[PDB]
């Protein structure tokens, strides 16, 4: 999954 | 050792993840609700005077403000992120807040199984000398005596  | 006192009470620290249907026009692929709650039948508005969420800087007004139950935060989001969540207590010493960092992951490092996730932080969170006031609203929330420190 994305992560920021 | 005369009026040494430990009080611990407990917090839980959570947070669930749901793919969408559609993503937004915005790209949002996911529904996330953060929330910081007590256990059981435990009220800790007795002890907790606001919880301030710190979302990523792409959310709109990025600090987010609980001063009375349900002490949570609902957004659409396209990743997870690192938010810090400040808990303020009912007291006038310190400790007056304790600060968590909290890790808002929309899945599971190790597979994609299934399109919900649910994650939840047990703390317990420990005080020594408290003041009566600040112990009485501890002890109403589900908060012990333990050993003094």
């Amino acid at each position: 999954a994305a992560r920021k | 050792m005369d009026n040494q006192c430990t009080v611990q009470v407990r917090l839980e620290l959570g947070h669930r993840a749901q793919l969408r249907k559609k993503p937004t026009t915005e790209g949002f692929t996911h529904d996330w609700m953060v929330f910081v709650r007590g256990p059981e039948q435990c009220d800790i508005q007795h002890f907790v005077e606001k919880v301030v969420f710190w979302l990523h800087d792409s959310f709109p007004k990025p600090r987010r403000v609980c001063k009375e139950p349900p002490y949570k935060v609902e957004e659409s989001g396209y990743a997870g992120f690192i938010m810090p969540i400040e808990v303020h207590f009912k007291n006038k010493e310190e400790p007056r807040k304790v600060c968590f960092t909290y890790d808002l992951f929309l899945n599971l490092e190790g597979n994609p199984p299934v399109n919900h996730l649910r994650h939840l932080r047990c703390e317990k969170l420990t005080f020594n000398n408290p003041t009566t006031e600040f112990r009485y609203k501890l002890l109403r929330a589900g908060g012990v005596m333990v050993m003094p420190e």
